[PDB]
């Protein structure tokens, strides 16, 4: 769940 | 006076919300397109989708905010996303910023499917808080405190983020009793905005049914922080 959100915040 | 411990934080704070900006190709278009309810639409969908890039950006780089849960950070993201679109967005409206074709924006937003019962109370906020006239430091540090909500929903520990709220909040009342000593009850009016935002999630939920009906093109990125199938 959340991979957009999660991805970013990795980013 | 404030103090060098606390100046030190409102100018990381500071830093952050002039980092990140929209896109000049994209903020164009609320004024070169045309202006239709599908276009209208089309276009806030762009913002608010870029937005949302800026946020992460921007709340990432709270002090504190990358230390907390992993499963806290959505929840907070999901939460405040909303509430720091109406900050910049009625920032937009009252500093009636160049890059926002104000009058053109509010054009945009007035058609784009928009039920009534919404637009009415989404600009009587946008006048009343203009009236506040606001210093970009009262707008930043609103945003950053919307953002670290402890009592946000499925937040697991939500005294992990107070800690991180509670510094924020003194430093915006220090200012408010700095360069407003004239009126005491100025922070408790920042304060209120909070509230008044809080308001807004459950018609925003309303709208996103609306238009999701009405087969409304979203984007994965806004579908995911707003959760709609
Ligand atoms: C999905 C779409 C259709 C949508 O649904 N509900 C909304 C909505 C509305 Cl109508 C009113 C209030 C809150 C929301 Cl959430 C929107 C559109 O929501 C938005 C979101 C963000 C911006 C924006 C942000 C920053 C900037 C900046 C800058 O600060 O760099 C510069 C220039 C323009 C900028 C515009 C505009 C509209």
């Amino acid at each position: 769940d959340h991979q957009l959100l999660r991805y970013l915040l990795d980013k | 006076e404030l103090t060098p411990d606390q100046q030190t934080l409102l100018h990381f704070i500071m830093d952050s919300y002039n980092k990140q900006r929209m896109p000049q190709e994209i903020t164009n278009k609320i004024l070169k397109e045309e202006f239709s309810a599908e276009e209208n639409f089309l276009i806030l969908t762009e913002m608010a989708t870029n937005h949302v890039q800026v946020l992460v950006e921007f709340t990432k780089k709270l002090p504190g905010f990358q230390t907390l849960d992993h499963e806290d950070q959505i929840a907070l993201l999901k939460g405040s996303a909303v509430e720091a679109m109406f900050l910049r967005s009625a920032e937009i409206f009252n500093k009636k910023l160049p890059s926002g074709h104000s009058d053109l924006l509010e054009e945009r937003i007035r058609n784009s499917g928009i039920s009534d019962e919404y637009i009415t109370p989404m600009f009587s906020f946008y006048k009343s808080i203009g009236e506040l006239k606001m210093t970009q430091e009262e707008y930043a540090l609103l945003t950053a405190i919307v953002i670290l909500s402890p009592d946000r929903q499925y937040i697991k520990d939500r005294e992990a983020v107070e800690k991180l709220q509670e510094p924020l909040l003194d430093v915006l009342q220090k200012l408010c009793k700095i360069h407003q000593p004239e009126n005491p009850q100025h922070f408790a009016c920042l304060l209120g905005r909070l509230t008044e935002l809080r308001t807004f999630n459950h018609h925003h939920a309303e709208m996103l049914m609306s238009w999701r009906v009405n087969d409304h093109k979203f984007t994965p990125l806004l579908c995911e922080i707003w959760d709609v199938q």
